[PDB]
């Protein structure tokens, strides 16, 4: 697991990717 | 437009499970 | 005195609301350490951090410490199996994982409660003698190259490292921290490297004692865990590793007055403003990055996204501090771009620095502070109780930073004032050290860089100094105030005393054609806090693609306007949700109970008597449309998309939704929103520090307000359809089949229908999905490393069931093949275990099943599943593992082969197949010739539907 900077919207879009 | 947790710092997997 | 700890720290300052008990100490080889005594907690945890990560690989062998982590799971000197933690875990309700960022690695797992000792002396050995087995090492190295694939096509790893690409390319932050096949193994071997030994090597340099800090929560007295904690842990070694600095920020003059203009994947405009300050976490006592992030962030009146918002050039806004490493960090503002924004970024860039000036003008303000610091006081008094692996987990990575006394208030409690360091932190968001970002497809055809690790194209300019100087003479700007007095700051925590008439579980205190309301008082959490949760059921939220695609804009459009409103009520710990759903309508209202009314009442009115802004709508319009076609992009594991399609009686596809939208007009949704209006129901579950007269007060003025201000009224019982589930024939299988245009990998879900959802179905799944849950990612991956994601698990829909497996690849959908060839290992596997190993997995489900939850809304969540899909079935852990306990290997042999078994009397297969962009082993069964589904209503149309489930 890596992984970066969740800021305003790319934490809305990466976090949809975690959660089906 | 305030920075969040994961956006100031970077995340585990654990932290971002925890919102969904 | 004790020669193994150095000390043993003062009392730990905590809320006084929690009853978890607290030691922390530092040990004579140097590790921090925290110890949690919870004599309640179901299951225990402990983490691990080493303040060593990726900033620190080898400049030759990008990823060694990402793939160091990986490693460490694999077996140690103590447990040579290849799983036997992850087994250990998995047969005792635990789990486990691991994160590298650049300066940390941190180890974390849960159990069940009595196996603390186990687990942790399993997990103790990651630090003293790992094995990095050579044959391991070549299996596993694939899974990281996975995880790296995974993320090239997104667009924010891709600016993630892009940022780090064009700083100074010799500062440890240009590195490139993921890792993959190609620097892990590839290269390696042609330069001669021996990784097993550059593993060892890292290890035994990095992993020193002195950089570690260790958390652990148990049920055991502090004592008890002390000296656990001095067992397991004295003797990893102490090698002095002074800690990695970067005094120097990896931005420096000519990395200035840049401009980058940037490719996206996704269809999307966004602007990225970035000043470079020093590292400020040493004035953690006050904060000022926060106050300023707090001022430039904030969205209400007066505030610089109301303005870029009014001009219709932005609609989000995000700012403040984000770090970098020991040494540097950042401070951003970054907006998303309307068209028309995308044509202004100049101009937007001048507001942001007139809002600045204007912070400059008025000086630093204590009454701001007072209010972050009252905020964050009573957010600390209140805290909800964490779950012990996401808390371990963090305190473990803070005990770095904060002494053992303050570990556990240091990011809450602020104390200082220091109008210095907050015009300090000002004098640095100045156009002389700004960095400008654009990302849009615009720049497509017109770029000429390529970012070597993702291939992310870009071009890069200097700020000419004409337009430097306009920005440098920015003045004050009279559409910009700083906020006022926040009126929704609570001040009643009052907890109501509990009712004679109080219940377990929640009762449903109302029974009417307009609603259901579900009601139960918090008798277990006694936090000043509620959770107001409501379905609305109108048949037209999604009667057609159209009528979907209005649903969906109208709640936009509120929130839109609602959100400079609703923004201090959000500062001040009340949110809420809305959203549509396929039914019509889902809102919750969550945080302090006390102002809570006031912000529904609010809600609801605007909702009964909203008018549009034509050009508001226009706006969230195109955002939406962008918004559908950039599903396209989304990862291949899409397969679940297209069996939630598959699968279900009625759903509109992403590309009808898109046909519709173009018909959207504006005449056409203010007409909607009454008609949606006009016919509801209501299902609400009211829970909380609320009464019974509460809550009926509550649920009555929701009704009152719609019907005032917009006629409602009640549903017919019938109007109120759940959807159904297709039902796969006996002994039949689907292969739906679909390409990825953007990703160079695969995806498969599989499932395997059984039969609806009752007691006993459900338990045969569970206990199977429990017993074939670590072999799973055992074999398909750790073995066989088919992919980095690969899931299996129950699935459950429309009150039918089945068995699921995900796999993102990169060999083809060949994946069905092995996961059969697993399916088989798994019956004879079930066969040769134990009744002992049997019993075990019993257990461990049991106690997953009966985890209490530690907080509000996590008991809130469990019953509003119960409500929303109609089971009603508030007491389903006792019943469930009551009958659970019951079973035996017979009951699971004959359930996998009556259901699952490749010639089974009843096997219901579907798969949907995602293909690539371009497109030792057990044995796999034969397989049939499969179906292919050739069009998606023509497969439910030939086929029955489930009935729906009966309510408890
Ligand atoms: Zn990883």
């Amino acid at each position: 697991f890596v992984n970066q900077h969740l800021c305003g919207s790319h934490l809305v879009e990466a976090l949809y990717l975690v959660c089906g | 437009g305030i920075v969040e947790q994961c956006c100031t710092s970077i995340c585990s997997l654990y932290q971002l499970e925890n919102y969904c | 005195n004790n020669p193994a700890i150095k000390r043993i720290g003062n009392h730990i300052t905590k809320s006084p609301e929690d009853k978890r008990e607290y030691r922390g100490l530092e040990l004579a080889n140097g590790i921090k350490v925290l110890l949690i005594s919870d004599p309640t907690t179901d299951k225990s945890s402990a983490a691990l951090d080493v303040h060593i990560g990726s900033l620190s690989d080898p400049p030759n062998i990008a990823g060694l410490s990402h793939f160091l982590q990986h490693m460490l799971f694999l077996g140690t000197k103590k447990y040579p199996k290849e799983n036997e933690y992850s087994q250990f875990l998995s047969e005792h309700a635990g789990s486990s994982n691991a994160f590298t960022s650049g300066e940390h690695t941190n180890y974390y797992f849960d159990v069940s409660h009595e196996h603390l000792e186990g687990a942790l002396d399993r997990f103790a050995q990651f630090f003293l003698s790992p094995l990095f087995d050579e044959s391991a090492k070549d299996r596993e190295v694939n899974a990281v190259d996975s995880e790296h694939e995974k993320n090239v096509m997104n667009d924010a790893w891709r600016l993630f490292q892009l940022e780090k690409a064009t700083g100074n390319p010799k500062h440890p932050f240009s590195k490139f921290g993921t890792g993959n096949k190609y620097t892990l193994e590839t290269r390696p071997n042609q330069e001669g490297i021996d990784v097993r030994q550059e593993l060892l090597k890292f290890h035994s340099a990095y992993y020193s004692s002195n950089l570690m800090a260790v958390v652990v929560l148990g049920r055991e007295s502090l004592d008890d865990l002390t000296n656990l904690v001095v067992k397991l842990f004295s003797e990893v070694e102490n090698k002095n590793v002074p800690l990695p600095e970067f005094p120097e920020h990896p931005f420096q003059e000519e990395h200035l007055k840049q401009l980058y203009k940037i490719v996206p994947i996704k269809d999307i405009r966004n602007l990225y403003v970035t000043f470079p300050i020093p590292d400020l976490q040493k004035y953690y006592k006050s904060n000022p990055g926060h106050y300023l992030g707090h001022l430039i962030g904030h969205e209400g009146p007066g505030s610089l996204l109301s303005e870029l918002k009014s001009k219709g050039w932005v609609n989000t806004l995000v700012g403040g501090q984000k770090e970098g490493a020991r040494g540097f960090m950042f401070f951003i503002i970054n907006v998303d771009l309307t068209e028309e924004g995308l044509l202004h970024v100049e101009d937007i860039i001048l507001h942001m620095f007139q809002y600045i000036q204007k912070l400059r003008a008025e000086g630093p303000q204590e009454w701001v502070f007072q209010e972050l610091k009252d905020l964050n006081a009573v957010a600390f008094r209140f805290k909800d109780k964490e779950r012990p692996r996401g808390y371990t987990s963090k305190i473990a990575g803070i005990l770095h930073y904060y002494p053992l006394e303050e570990v556990l208030t240091a990011e809450y409690l602020l104390e200082e004032f220091r109008p210095d360091l907050i015009e300090m932190v000002l004098d640095k968001l100045r156009p002389e050290n700004v960095r400008v970002a654009i990302v849009s497809k615009s720049f497509e055809g017109k770029t000429d860089r390529t970012e070597e690790w993702y291939g992310t194209q870009y071009k890069q300019e200097a700020i000419p100094d004409e337009v430097i100087k306009k920005w440098q003479n920015a003045d004050l700007n009279g559409k910009f105030k700083l906020p006022t007095k926040n009126e929704f700051i609570p001040t009643n925590f009052e907890i109501l005393p509990l009712e004679k008439e109080a219940t377990p579980y929640p009762a449903l205190i109302k029974d009417t054609a307009m609603s259901k309301l579900w009601f139960k008082q918090d008798d277990k959490f006694f936090l000043p806090k509620a959770n107001l949760n409501f379905e609305f059921f109108s048949p037209f939220a999604y009667v057609d693609p159209l009528h979907s695609n209005m649903a969906y804009l109208y709640l936009e459009l509120l929130k839109d306007s609602l959100n400079e409103y609703a923004y201090a009520a959000e500062l001040a710990g009340l949110s809420y949700d809305l959203q549509n759903t396929i039914y019509g309508m889902y809102l919750s209202v969550k945080g302090y109970n006390d102002k809570q009314p006031i912000l529904l009442k609010k809600i609801i009115e605007k909702m009964a008597t909203f008018e549009i802004d034509e050009k508001r709508f226009e706006i969230i319009k195109e955002a939406y449309m962008r918004s559908l076609n950039n599903f396209r992009a989304e990862q291949p594991h899409h397969a679940m998309y297209y069996l939630r399609l598959l699968m279900t009686e009625v759903a509109w596809t992403k590309d009808e939704l898109k046909e519709a939208l173009d018909d959207v007009t504006l005449p056409r949704l203010k007409a909607f929103i009454p008609q949606l209006l006009s016919r509801l129901h209501i299902e609400a579950l009211l829970h909380g520090n609320i009464t019974k007269q509460a809550a009926l007060g509550i649920m009555q003025m929701v009704e009152d307000t719609l019907i005032e201000h917009a006629h409602t009224k009640p549903l017919l019982p019938s109007q109120l359809v759940r959807y159904r589930e297709v039902q796969l024939p006996d002994r039949g299988w689907f292969v739906y089949q679909q390409r990825n245009e953007v990703h160079n990998n695969s995806g498969i879900e599989i499932y395997y229908q059984t039969d609806m959802q009752s007691t006993s179905e459900n338990m045969f799944l569970e206990l199977f999905a429990q017993i074939i849950s670590e072999p799973a990612f055992n074999t398909l991956r750790t073995k066989e490393q088919l992919g980095y994601i690969v899931f299996s698990g129950p699935r459950r829909a429309n009150g039918i069931q089945g068995l699921r497996f995900i796999i993102q690849s990169e060999k083809p959908p060949y994946l069905e093949s092995r996961v059969e060839a697993f399916l088989i290992t798994m019956e004879k596997s079930i066969e040769d275990m134990t009744e002992e190993a049997f019993q075990k997995h019993i257990q461990a489900l049991a106690i997953r099943r009966l985890d209490k939850p530690k907080k509000l809304s996590a008991e809130s969540a469990k019953y509003w599943g119960e409500i929303i899909s109609q089971q009603y079935n508030f007491d389903r852990d006792n019943t469930e593992v009551a009958y659970l306990k019951t079973l035996t290997k017979e009951d699971i042999i004959k359930f996998y082969k009556e259901m699952l078994a490749v010639d089974a009397p009843r096997r219901h297969k579907v798969s949907v197949h995602v293909l690539a962009r371009e497109m030792n082993l057990s044995q796999a069964p034969a397989l049939p010739q499969p179906e292919v589904i050739q069009n998606m209503t023509e497969f439910k149309r030939g086929l029955p539907l489930f009935p729906l489930v009966k309510p408890h």
